[PDB]
RNA sequence: GGGCGUGUGGCGUAGUCGGUAGCGCGCUCCCUUAGCAUGGGAGAGGUCUCCGGUUCGAUUCCGGACUCGUCCGCCA
RNA sequence: GAAGACAUUGUCAGGUGGGGAGUUUGGCUGGGGCGGCACAUCUGUUAAACGAUAACGCAGAUGUCCUAAGGGGGGCUCAUG
RNA sequence: UUGACAUUGUGAAGAGACAUAGAGGGUGUAGAAUAAGUGGGAGCUUCGGCGCCAGUGAAAUACCACUACCUUUAUAGUUUC
C-alpha cells in the first residue's frame, strides 16, 4: 500500500486560494527500450467524475440521436467529404458506433495529428451503448507512448477529497502487471507531489 | 609453498598426466618436515610433539618438544 | 521451405485430446548448464594435468540441421515437437505462392 | 557460439531523421587559346546489400537475413 | 652508505613458450605414389528370361527441393500437324 | 611476463567516478518567438505582458507534476587512481 490516508488526508481543502477546477497529474519513471508493445495501455476502473469540456463525437444517426445526446455530447453523420481537416484538437476521449467501420476515406487525412486512428489501441466501434459514458469520461491514458515512458493521469479533482482515493488507488496503481514484464519495479509509483497549480509539496 | 618437482628443465619423460612440475603438493606437512629436521639434529632425543608459533610469506615457524 | 505460423493438429493435453489450434515456432536448443552431471564430471576430469581428456569432433560432413517445430496449443499451452526434413533455407513467415503471375 | 564493425554510380568513396545523396576518376558536350595540350563548366550516371518496424518524415534509428573482417570461446 | 613498505618471496589466475615432452599424421588400388571413389547409396545395362552375381566395367544420378510440388473434391485434355 | 591476495606497518596532498542538492540550454518547418518532451485548459498574474477559442507549425507557446540528455559548476557521503 502506498498510503492508507497518510500525507494526503486533508491537504486539498485548507489551501483554497482558487476554487476553480484543479486537475493534478501523476508523473513517475519506469524506463524501457525502443519497442512499442507494452507501454501506454491499461484503461482502469474509476468512480470519480471529470466535469471536463471534452467532446464525444459518436456517429449514429437513428432516432435515438437525442438519447445519444443525453448520454453523450456530440452526434455526427457520414457526410465525411469535406467535414474536418483541422478541427479536432480538444479531446480527452472519443466514441463511435456501427457505421464507422469503412471510414478509411476520412481516416487517413485528419486522424494523424493527435493520432486517434482506429487501430487496436482505439476501439470506437462499440456495441454496448449505455455503460461507457458517465464513468469512463473521467481521464485515463489510452494512447501511444514515447521512446521512454508516458504515465500521467489525474486521480482526483481538487473539489474531491480522498474519500474515494482511499479505494480507487489500490485498484488503480496495479497498472502494467497484466501485460508487461517485470523489467519494471514492483509498484514503481513512488515519490509524488500533489500540485495542480497551487498544492504544496510532500515527499515519502 | 609447493614442492617443485626436482627434474632438470621441467622434463619428465612420460605421459601428459605426469608432465606437471609446479603445482604439485608434498604429502606431508611443513610441521612434519620441521620435526624430521629437528630429530636429525638431536638424534639422541625423541620427538614428542610440535606446535606452530609464527609465520611470514617465506617461513613457517614451529617449536618442537623433545624428551631425553 | 515455407511453413505457416499456425497449425490445427492433435493435442494430447488430457483436456483437449483432439485437434486444436497451435502456434508454430522454431526450436532453439538452450544454454548448456553447469551442474548438469555430465558437465560436472567433465570439469572434474579436465582439471589438473593431462590435457584434453575427451574427444573433440573435427570431421564435420553435414551442411544442414533438421528443423524442429515447437507447437503451442492455444487452449492448454501444451507443447509438441515435430521434425522436418533437411533444408538449406527455412521460413515461418507465410508469403504464399502465386501461380498465374509474372516473373 | 558470443561480442565488435563494413556494404552507396562503370570504379574508388564522403554522408546530420528534412537528400535518389556531395565528390574524385570514366563518358559526352560546351568554354578558354591564333591553335594543340593543360585547365574551367554543364549533362547524363546510385530502387543507398535485402526485407519489416519506429518516426510527422529514415541512407542514417531499431529488429531479421546475405557477404566480409577483428577478438574470444570449443567433450556429442 | 643505498633502498623501502615498493622490490623480493609464496599461492592462484591470464598471456607467451618446437627451448623441451608425449603422440598422431585413413582405406581401396593390375606395386606404391599422383589421380579417382568403384568407401553410404539410386536408375538402366553388363547379368547368361525365378532370385543371386565381379572388375578403377558402360551410360548416368544422391547429401537436395516443396504449405504445396502434401491431402480431398470438381471441371477439363496434352505434344504435334 | 601481467594481475590479485599474502609478506605489510605509519602519514599527506591532488585528480576522478557514483550517489546527494542546485544551475541554465537546445535548428531547418512557422504560428506569435533558434521549438527538447509530458498530461489539463484559460487564467493565477506589477503589466492585460504570456497563452484560450485565432492562424499555422510533426508538436502548442502562462503554468510543471516530472525532467526526457548535458557539465559549464558548487557542498558533503562511498569508492578508484
Ligand atoms: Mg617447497
Ligand atoms: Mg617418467
Ligand atoms: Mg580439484
Ligand atoms: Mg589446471
Ligand atoms: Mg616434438
Ligand atoms: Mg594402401
Ligand atoms: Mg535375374
Ligand atoms: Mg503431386
Ligand atoms: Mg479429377
Ligand atoms: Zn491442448
Amino acid at each position: 500500500v502506498k498510503e492508507l490516508l497518510k500525507y494526503s488526508n486533508e491537504t486539498k481543502k485548507r489551501n483554497f486560494l482558487e476554487t476553480v477546477e484543479l486537475q493534478v497529474g501523476l508523473k513517475n519513471y519506469d524506463p524501457q527500450r525502443d519497442k512499442r508493445f507494452s507501454g501506454s495501455l491499461k484503461l482502469p476502473n474509476c468512480p470519480r467524475p471529470n466535469m471536463s469540456i471534452c467532446i464525444f463525437g459518436d456517429a449514429f444517426d437513428v432516432d435515438r440521436a437525442k438519447s445519444c445526446g443525453v448520454d453523450a455530447m456530440s452526434v455526427d453523420d457520414l457526410k465525411k467529404l469535406n467535414k474536418n481537416k483541422k478541427l479536432i484538437k480538444k479531446l480527452s476521449k472519443k466514441y463511435n458506433a456501427f457505421i464507422a467501420s469503412e471510414v478509411l476515406i476520412k481516416q487517413v487525412p485528419r486522424l494523424l495529428g493527435p493520432q486517434l486512428s482506429k487501430a487496436g489501441k482505439f476501439p470506437t466501434p462499440v456495441s454496448h451503448n449505455d455503460d461507457l459514458y458517465g464513468k469512463v469520461t473521467d481521464v485515463r491514458s489510452t494512447i501511444k507512448f514515447q521512446l521512454k515512458k508516458v504515465l500521467c493521469l489525474a486521480v482526483a479533482v481538487g473539489n474531491v477529497e480522498m474519500e474515494e482515493d482511499v479505494l480507487v488507488n489500490q485498484i488503480l496503481m496495479s497498472v502494467n502487471f497484466f501485460v508487461s514484464l517485470l523489467k519494471k519495479n514492483w509498484q514503481n509509483v513512488g515519490s509524488l507531489v500533489v500540485k495542480s497549480s497551487m498544492g504544496p509539496a510532500f515527499r515519502l | 609453498g609447493n614442492r617443485k618437482r626436482p627434474v632438470p628443465k621441467g622434463a619428465t619423460y612420460g605421459k601428459p598426466t605426469n608432465q606437471g612440475v609446479n603445482e604439485l603438493k608434498y604429502q606431508r606437512s611443513l610441521r612434519a618436515t620441521a620435526e624430521e629436521r629437528v630429530g636429525r639434529r638431536a638424534a639422541n632425543l625423541r620427538v614428542l610433539n610440535s606446535y606452530w608459533v609464527n609465520q611470514d610469506s617465506t617461513y613457517k615457524y614451529f617449536e618442537v618438544i623433545l624428551v631425553d | 521451405v515455407n511453413v505457416p505460423k499456425t497449425r490445427k493438429t492433435y493435442c494430447k493435453g488430457k483436456t483437449c485430446r483432439k485437434h486444436t489450434q497451435h502456434k508454430v515456432t522454431q526450436y532453439k536448443a538452450g544454454k548448456a548448464s553447469l551442474f548438469a552431471q555430465g558437465k560436472r564430471r567433465y570439469d572434474r576430469k579436465q582439471s589438473g594435468f593431462g590435457g584434453q581428456t575427451k574427444p573433440v569432433f573435427h570431421k564435420k560432413a553435414k551442411t544442414t540441421k533438421k528443423v524442429v517445430l515447437r507447437l503451442e496449443c492455444v487452449k492448454c499451452k501444451t507443447r509438441a515437437q515435430l521434425t522436418l526434413k533437411r533444408c538449406k533455407h527455412f521460413e515461418l513467415g507465410g508469403e504464399k505462392k502465386q501461380k498465374g503471375q509474372a516473373l
